[PDB]
């Protein structure tokens, strides 16, 4: 079991350092980056009709 | 006439039609201070003013308007250096006078001759990041991008003080033969700031090295839009009738831009991308085309402007722009700054597209422009393996990225550590870039030309 | 005088007002509610008004006061609770029954009742006075430095009376000056629009700090007068409580607190906990609140005193700069001042810039900055005082990473970062070494080296340590704790008593967070030459058990070093600790050997 | 004539206007500042001077020239600057003492001073003619006549007069057309509108090749006479360098270089760079840029000269194909040309659509694209030319969907790519295969592979490599390299050098040299023979370590082999390409067994 046990922990370790490192920021800048643009078309219309 | 209204930093004048573009105006309070405006918009029997000085206080019939019959221009004289002058044309320092010699417009064509050739004479920083990798030339444009956690003033200052040492050593090798003359324009940062650079000048050389154009936050947005102009006069003249080299250093350029936002939001004109003006465009290009050998070809504007990036985005109008435009990028790092590395700059997406320009050869190595190449692509590598060292482990990595690894440490904890005064020869450099490339084997330096490796090793 | 055109709004716009200037203070209607011009167009001039204008018909006449809307600077600042444009919200509490103003009252911004003893200076008729040159004081307060009268900046004269010694009403003429015929009359306090910044003999940077008397601040980081700070929101479960703590354990010679747009529960903790609590360098009359004036608005208020709030709490700190004393602005929160610009773009029709806040805001907060500093106070004798700003920017997106937080840290020197999970088990104030900068630490440092401390060493290699002790922690994870050296054991040994001792102090005791800026210095004096000795020792034949046993006694004493008193002989020498370091070294043969 | 109403900005209103057509050329006030009539609004016709203005007076004079902004196109547009307002830059140094545009010049569209050696045609006395048709030639090269004397399209008769063989300027007549009497004289230039594309006879299938002589875009993604592409990227992506590279290599026997507002320093370098240089065909004095012409503009240069320059330059282009001639015409950037009006839009006052850049954008974009192809030249001589457009564009902080990119990507039916990681590691220009596209690599490879290579069968292989790669980079990244197969290891590996050794063309020694269609195709024999040999061998039981080790001295030979210049046996096939195949086979041999 002991050496089945090594051969496991591993992949485990691997997998805890991959999301934090890789996917959680990869997840941060896309939604802030669209959030941004997306305002912007908004708002920007708001003054050409009111110009 | 007489003032009609006033609107932010807009002012309505019902007056007569005789007045033309940026002719200045003078607006006289019932206090009989006179502060001083240039016509924005001229119309049939009224005009629309930008007062440079001020934005309230301005009456009806109590006030008057007084013609000077003078659109704007800057009195430029060369005697300019040790004087002390304030960003509005004039000392409110009590500096000594400006003078006049030529009065020089800030249009952004005046008499303007510039670069027909390009750039081929190294100027030095003494800095191995910022010379090895990116180079800098007499014409040469880079960006400092720096952040609200780094220290943007002591970076600023830092390539400064110190490209004011090398550039003499430079001057007897024969890279020159002209004056060297700084141009240091503040524009619009607080009081701290504004006496922490002259107290860094100082230390270093003198001020007499210097000149001074100080501008300060509670004066207004108008102001701090004329403040670099008055820097270019400044440079032009120099290069163009004394045959000096002038370097210019404009802090800080995102404090100009921020006003050029307010004088869109108080105005009726719609903006572009992120709220940031349309005509952006033009307002940054100004400050940038006026930049480059100098006719009689022994004169130049150099320039070094210092962005603040305020989210540390890449994404941000500001930096983008100004990044397509100038001749090279310098990122500096808040990741290297927290580690203990001074200057704490990081080369992994500096870059210049204008490298060949920005590179020297009679007067710096042949090699130096081959090795930096190599030397950049190198860290890159060891950049993609940092990553990779903590997703997988050194369980299944090459024996390639080990070397990788250990050039990447040895690259940050050397080559970007420098002393605050130490100042390193662009020669010394390529000897301690040498000791980096070393610990790879001849089949890991492969895309390198044989040539250049069985050479120098 | 102008008559009504359109209320269109709380916006109400009037034709027939010449020499109408843009700053100028105008009272709208019969009733007289307070109103400001932003803008003319033409004959008509286009004002905010603050209050309600409910009942007012188009027709009503305008009244200018012929004059721009300006504070007053004078005696009887102190122990009061202001408007976000100076008006006594004590005054109201008396007359109407009421805590706030209602519309249809104002008031003056200075109360008439109080009288103030003044007593002349050393200039008498016949001198030539100049610009902030001390014409007299007044004396009411034995706790601090009391209200030093100036003449007003920007004013120069022959003095043709000089009103002698006695009481006279804030009110009542003290001074005709002769400049050009009768100058005019001035008065004990004088006024000064807001939106002008107060001049000084000259500004200079900062480098003198004074006792914050909260160990974490000293510490980690220093705290400095005449500084600029960016310290994280919480919306009253945090923010409340280092605020509280700042005004209290601090003892700059004024503290200023400006509440620019809170949520009514924060003010009402201000105001009734100031007089209750006790100074911490003795005296009694309302303790802390004799040397606190305070501005104080929640959201409810009107948009304009939200907005005008720093900016009159800024020229309160600005006036006692030039008598020369240390003042504390401690703003909470620019968010809530930002969004008062916000409001006031959207009914004007101002088209702003990014996330709906405006473009005038990058500007106005960079003129802001620059009024506090550190200055050499105007006045014939010159005197040093300064103004420091610590200004809390709160969560306006959610995020920190909205253009009021972004904006602010950059012009910004200082950052604090408040630890959310210590905050809710209510360890206040625990700031985080790794969020955390200072970019006034080499100056300063080379300040206290002089002074006496060892400064310099203690504090950066404070921080060196616990940066250090994170990625150690990690190697007893993953690897495991047992092969790992007793030297890195000790590197986290250590760095768990400056975590314990410092960082976790409770503001709810005041053994455990009031100590001097001198005793600061020698706790932590006392953690690091342990650290030295416990790696020496470990090296030339010791062991983590067998160094824990043999320490013992001094180690029980470094543990123990928050719950002690201030003094023990001085407040500024503590007896305890330098008897301390003999007994460590007595201790180190022993256990090494 | 016309009297300045206003000026508003860098927008002019004056009254007094019966007439105008669109986009009139005028001299605006005794400054004589370039303007162009945009839009009429009652009498007043607003005008946008595009020259800086800083002192133009109301009530200054208005000229009307009669005709719209407009090229002259004849003599001594070879190796000669000008303007995006055909003004020669050149005439300018001398006159002004102003090197670079000055406010208030009024320089004429061509050199009037430069005579130049006219032959007539096979056109004589008493024959018709017709716009387009060959009237003469004019020697401007050492090589050839580059300018061929067009009669005018919208003209016609029969010619009364034709001038003999000699030398004449510019101005002086040469020519004399009889229809309806003397319908005018003829000068050497005629004159044409910019806004009006030139009418060829037909357009024609553009299936021929077009060498770029650059070894990236021969490799992936092959570019085709007749061509329209989009290139991204922002800077340190190499579009400088590409254009210098495309000018010396380029088969075609014109090529016209748009500067929309650069950096000044950028066209310092090429202008310098070209005459320092050798052609590849050969050049006799200035060689390179006997082929080239610039049309240079920086960034704060005149807003219409940045505005006008692609159609300045389509015009040209369009001159040159019905010339007879081969053009690439490369635009640097669009995107510089996108900003100028976005400005224009705000001043107007027009509504603009999203980014604040104007509708208008996508149909000004397509009207210059779709002038771009091949075609049969209009002229009764009939020829056969194209205008292959290679047009630069920059993407907003990374982002591709920016309107100006998307609407290029819309019209072109060829995209190349620009990876900014890649740059990072020098390897600009840097094309995938999932960024880039091109419709015309099917027929592209068909001839290819009659002229000898065996392209199609190849560029197969190597597409598939990339796409490939891509997906098993994201496995190592995450998983590890523990997950991979010994097939995917070695797509990793041919992959990391195809990357090096086509993409990058950044030196180390030398700048790197002439490749052909021929060179590139030994490249990719070398790189597809490693792979499929070693996937047998370890499919086959062998280590992946013996396989690289013993592949070595091949991968440094094709790294560096750019460097070295073509022809090297043959251009054709290299000996040092041809000894590789051989060392293959043994190394594959060795390992099987």
């Amino acid at each position: 079991a002991f050496i089945i046990l090594d051969e496991v922990i591993k992949v485990t370790n691997r997998r805890v350092n991959a999301i934090e490192h890789v996917i959680i920021p990869r997840t941060e800048n896309t939604i802030a980056y669209i959030n941004s643009e997306l305002d912007e078309l908004d708002r920007e219309e708001f003054y050409r009709l009111k110009k | 006439n007489t003032v009609s209204g006033v609107n932010g930093p807009l002012v309505i004048l019902e007056k007569v039609k005789f007045p033309r573009y940026n002719e200045i105006v003078n607006l006289t309070l019932p206090d009989g201070t006179v502060r001083q405006g240039q016509v924005l918009e001229i119309r049939g029997d009224r005009a629309i003013v930008q007062v440079f000085e001020g934005t309230s206080g301005i009456d009806v019939k109590k006030t008057t308007v007084e013609f000077t019959g003078e659109s704007l221009r800057i009195p430029v004289s060369e005697d300019m250096l040790g004087r002390i002058f304030d960003g509005s044309g004039r000392p409110i320092d009590n500096g000594p006078k400006v003078f006049a010699e030529d009065y020089l417009d800030i249009n952004g064509s005046p008499i303007n001759p510039y670069a027909r050739i390009y750039p081929e004479e190294m100027i030095s920083t003494g800095v191995s990041a910022i010379d090895t990798m990116n180079s800098i030339a007499r014409g040469q444009k880079i960006p400092i991008f720096s952040a609200s956690g780094l220290p943007h003033n002591e970076i600023a200052a830092q390539i400064c003080r110190q490209a004011g040492l090398v550039r003499p050593t430079k001057d007897v090798h024969d890279g020159h033969e002209e004056n060297f003359s700084i141009v240091f324009a503040a524009m619009g940062v607080n009081l701290e700031t504004a006496r922490f650079f002259k107290q860094d000048f100082e230390e270093n050389g003198s001020l007499e090295r210097t000149s001074l154009f100080l501008n300060l936050a509670n004066d207004p947005t108008i102001e701090r839009i004329i403040t670099p102009r008055l820097a270019l006069t400044t440079a032009e003249y120099l290069a163009y009738q004394t045959e000096r080299h002038v370097l210019t250093i404009l802090t800080d350029m995102s404090s100009y831009a921020d006003a050029l936002r307010e004088v869109s939001a108080a105005r009726e004109e719609v903006p572009g991308r992120r709220g940031y003006p349309g005509y952006m465009y033009t307002d940054l290009s100004t400050i940038y085309e006026r930049a480059g050998r100098v006719e009689g070809r022994n004169g130049s504007i150099t320039q070094i402007p210092i962005l603040t990036m305020p989210n540390d985005d890449i994404t941000h109008p500001i930096p983008d722009l100004t990044g397509y435009i100038t001749e090279g990028q310098i990122f500096v790092d808040r990741q290297l700054h927290n580690k203990g590395i001074y200057p704490p700059i990081n080369v992994l997406p500096s870059l210049s597209r204008l490298m060949k320009s920005a590179i020297g050869e009679g007067m710096t190595r042949k090699d130096h422009g081959d090795v930096s190449n190599q030397l950049y692509a190198k860290y890159a590598i060891g950049k993609d393996a940092a990553a990779m060292k903590a997703v997988v482990g050194e369980e299944a990595l090459s024996i390639e990225d080990k070397l990788s690894l250990e050039f990447l440490e040895k690259f940050e904890k050397t080559f970007i550590t420098q002393g605050a005064y130490e100042d390193r020869t662009v020669f010394e450099s390529l000897d301690q870039a040498w000791s980096l490339l070393r610990i790879y084997p001849k089949e890991m330096l492969n895309r390198i030309s044989p040539k250049i490796l069985d050479e120098f090793y | 005088y102008g008559a009504i055109y359109s209320v269109s709004g709380p916006v109400v716009i009037a034709e027939n007002m010449i020499g109408c200037a843009m700053y100028e203070l105008v009272k709208v209607g019969h009733d007289n509610l307070v109103g400001e011009v932003i803008r003319i167009d033409g004959d008509k001039a286009t004002i905010q008004v603050y209050e309600e204008t409910a009942g007012l018909t188009v027709g009503d006449p305008v009244l200018r006061t012929g004059k721009p809307l300006s504070v007053e600077l004078g005696p009887g600042l102190m122990e009061t609770i202001y408007d976000g444009i100076q008006r006594p919200l004590k005054a109201i509490k008396e007359e109407s029954q009421s805590i706030y103003i209602p519309r249809g009252i104002d008031t003056p911004a200075l109360d008439r009742t109080i009288k103030w003893q003044f007593t002349p200076g050393k200039f008498q008729v016949g001198d030539h006075i100049s610009g902030g040159d001390i014409y007299g004081s007044v004396f009411e307060n034995s706790l601090i430095s009391s209200h030093k009268i100036l003449l007003p900046p920007r004013s120069r004269g022959t003095i043709t009376w000089i009103a002698p010694a006695g009481e006279y009403t804030l009110d009542e003429k003290i001074l005709e000056v002769e400049f050009d015929g009768k100058k005019s009359d001035f008065t004990l306090y004088h006024t000064w629009p807001v939106r002008v910044p107060r001049p000084v003999t000259e500004k200079l940077s900062a480098d003198y700090p004074l006792l914050t008397g909260q160990r974490v601040l000293d510490a980690l980081f220093p705290c400095v007068q005449g500084g600029t700070t960016c310290i994280p929101g919480a919306f009253g479960c945090g923010k409340t409580v280092i605020s509280q703590s700042l005004s209290k354990y601090s003892n700059s010679d004024a503290i200023i607190y400006v509440g620019c747009g809170e949520r009514g529960n924060e003010m009402a903790e201000v105001l009734m906990e100031f007089p209750e609590l006790y100074t911490e360098m003795s005296g009694t009359k309302e303790p802390i609140m004799k040397r606190t004036t305070l501005v104080a608005n929640t959201s409810n208020m009107p948009v304009a005193a939200r907005e005008a709030s720093i900016y009159t709490g800024i020229t309160l700190a600005e006036y006692f700069r030039d008598q020369g004393k240390n003042v504390s602005m401690i703003a909470d929160s620019s968010s809530r001042w930002a969004e008062a610009l916000r409001e006031i773009s959207g009914r004007l029709g101002e088209m702003p810039a990014d996330q709906g806040f405006p473009a005038y805001l990058g500007a106005k907060l960079a003129s802001f900055y620059e009024r506090a500093g550190k200055a050499v106070a105007l006045g014939s004798p010159d005197r040093t005082g300064s103004v420091s700003i610590v200004a809390a920017v709160s969560p306006a997106g959610g995020d920190f990473s909205d253009p009021v937080t972004t904006a602010t840290l950059g012009i910004t020197q200082v950052f604090w970062g408040l630890d959310k999970k210590l905050a809710q088990r209510k360890h206040f104030p625990s700031i985080n070494t790794s969020v955390s900068y200072s970019k006034y630490t080499n100056v300063l440092n080379k300040f206290y080296d002089s002074n006496y401390p060892e400064f310099p060493v203690l504090r950066d290699r404070m921080k060196e340590i616990l940066s250090n002790a994170e990625e150690l922690e990690q190697v007893v994870q993953l690897v495991g704790k047992s092969a790992l050296s007793d030297s890195d054991k000790i590197t986290l040994d250590v760095a768990t008593l400056i975590k314990e001792d410092f960082l976790q102090q409770n503001g709810y005791s005041t053994y455990d967070a009031f100590c001097p800026i001198w005793k600061t210095f020698d706790m932590m004096r006392a953690f690091i030459s342990y650290h030295d000795e416990a790696q020496k020792a470990v090296a030339n034949g010791a062991n983590w058990s067998k160094l824990a046993d043999s320490t013992g006694d001094v180690k029980h004493a470094v543990s123990s070093s928050k719950f002690f008193e201030p003094s023990r002989g001085e407040k500024e020498v503590h007896g305890e600790f330098e008897k301390l370091l003999s007994t460590m070294q007595e201790r180190f043969a022993e256990s090494t050997d």
